[PDB]
């Protein structure tokens, strides 16, 4: 209900925020080519604790790893590159760089820990590449394991973030062309253990305009998947498995207009009952959902 | 006098109770006179019924403020299972007093 | 030109132009607990099955919780 606010000092548009497993830390990222860290004291304020360059381009998104492996962050800019940084004792240093691309890259991504360390990006020119770090004491050492090609523009991606072992690895991507003919523009792949390769799931066919955003639902012990998309207007679906890839039945379960406009970014809350939406209106919107499975809205915040 | 061979049983008739006012008691007093001919189900029965029949569980008004306590699977499922059983075994004398306290 | 993140054990985190609210932007931090003191106030070990059930019937009836307690009863 109520609302802090605190100075930026950034030089341009911020363009990502990103809160850490704990919750006590955050990151912020501008055009002006910086990223900054910010942590929370005992009296509430927040303090601006580093601050350091990174790229020579615009930076988009920036993105916190499991404690497990350490205090890292990996970053995208429009350099064509991506970056994994860690603190050591108090400042941060850099471990790689990530060049292979030949297009701006857009999104970044890390993986649920069950996994190992792995990381995905995805690039303007319609590829996903997904690397992995196989001794995690030595973060200057990654490998490229896949790579997928989409036929379409890329804009952002999300993990499936289940933990079960009867629900494989499971990735999604969306697409921002505005072509004048109407293609899918959502996609979804899966691993399969035996090939040894991700493969088409499913396709969206009834999404048509540009998307901006888009993120999965924590599942904490269900038994089937939860999407959110952001476009024009606001849309959930189900994909429940049933008894090569696996087939889904998919629905829809909500489509919201009350933005009255462009729809950017969507988010999600720990149990996963929650969604944050942000709109070209400058107002934040959240959606609940009761026992009758009916999605109705449950506050403003502006 | 073939009376042990039926699904009702007269002094069970003579010690029970109805009354709207207070829930609660009826079904503690009948659980109490369920132990004076011996038997083991109706204690459970009506152990059972007190607690899902409390007055903390009153269903409120709006949908999308709770689950009500009906669909919780201690609520009806339980009711139409536990009447299922009794239905069976031709017991008029449980079922419509089950029926009477959950009205 | 907006960022959203839902970090919880707390309320949101809006950044959007100062445009729509150029070349400049606005960060502020939101303010919008059951969890916490029904995991160290159980008990799942140590009494038998009776003893066991009553008392946790005890916390969730304090914390405000009527369905969950009486399901404990009934067990």
């Amino acid at each position: 209900f109520v609302a802090r606010s605190i100075a930026a000092d950034h030089k341009d548009l911020i363009h990502d925020v990103s809160f850490d497993f704990h919750g006590r830390r955050m990151a912020t990222c501008s055009s002006d080519q910086s990223v900054k860290v910010w942590d929370k004291s005992e009296s509430g304020d927040w303090h601006c604790t580093a601050s350091w360059k990174t790229h020579s381009g615009s930076v988009w998104r920036v993105t916190w790893a499991h404690p497990e492996f350490g205090q890292v962050l990996a970053s995208c800019s429009f350099d064509r590159t991506a970056a994994v940084w860690e603190e050591i004792v108090s400042h941060w240093v850099k471990r790689t760089t990530l060049v292979d691309s030949r297009t701006s890259v857009t999104d970044v991504k890390f993986a649920p820990k069950h996994m190992g360390l792995m990381l995905a990006t995805c690039s303007a020119d319609g590829i996903v590449r997904i690397y992995e770090a196989p001794d995690v004491m030595n973060l200057s050492q990654w490998s490229l394991q896949h790579e997928i090609s989409c036929k379409l523009s890329c804009s952002c991606i999300s993990w499936n973030p289940s933990s079960s072992r009867a629900h494989s690895p499971m990735i999604a991507v969306g697409s921002d062309d505005s072509s004048p003919n109407a293609m899918a523009k959502v996609q979804i792949f899966e691993y399969n253990e035996n090939t040894r390769k991700y493969a088409k799931a499913e396709t969206l066919m009834t999404v048509t305009d540009p998307v901006h955003d888009i993120a999965f639902a924590p599942n904490l012990g269900r038994s089937f998947h939860i999407l959110a998309i952001a476009t024009k207007d606001v849309r959930i679906f189900t994909l429940k498995p049933v008894r090569g890839p696996t087939k889904f039945e998919i629905h829809i379960v909500a489509q919201f207009d009350n933005h009255n406009s462009q729809v950017w970014r969507v988010s999600w809350n720990i149990t996963g009952t929650v969604l944050a939406s942000s709109g070209d209106d400058g107002c934040v919107r959240l959606w609940k959902a009761n026992y009758m499975d009916n999605w109705k809205c449950t506050g403003i915040l502006k | 006098d073939i009376a042990c061979l039926l699904p009702v049983h007269k002094s069970l008739g003579e010690l029970y109770i109805l009354n709207v006012n207070d829930i609660q008691e009826t079904c503690q007093k009948n659980a109490a006179s369920a132990l004076l001919v011996g038997r083991k189900d109706l204690v459970q029965v009506w152990s059972l019924a007190t607690v899902a029949t409390d007055l903390c569980l009153g269903p409120k008004s709006d949908p999308d403020l709770e689950t009500p306590w009906a669909r919780h699977p201690f609520g009806r499922q339980l009711l139409e299972s536990l009447l299922a059983h009794y239905c069976r075994l031709r017991d008029v004398q449980t079922l419509a007093m089950l029926c009477s306290v959950f009205e | 030109p907006e960022g959203l993140c839902y970090g919880l054990f707390g309320d949101l985190a809006f950044a959007a132009k100062e445009s729509l609210v150029l070349a400049s932007s606005a960060l502020s931090v939101f303010e919008t607990r059951w969890f916490v003191d029904t995991a160290e106030r159980y008990a799942l070990a140590g009494r038998p099955l009776a003893e066991l059930c009553d008392h946790n019937a005890k916390v969730a009836r304090e914390l405000g919780r009527n369905q969950v307690a009486q399901t404990w009863t009934m067990l």
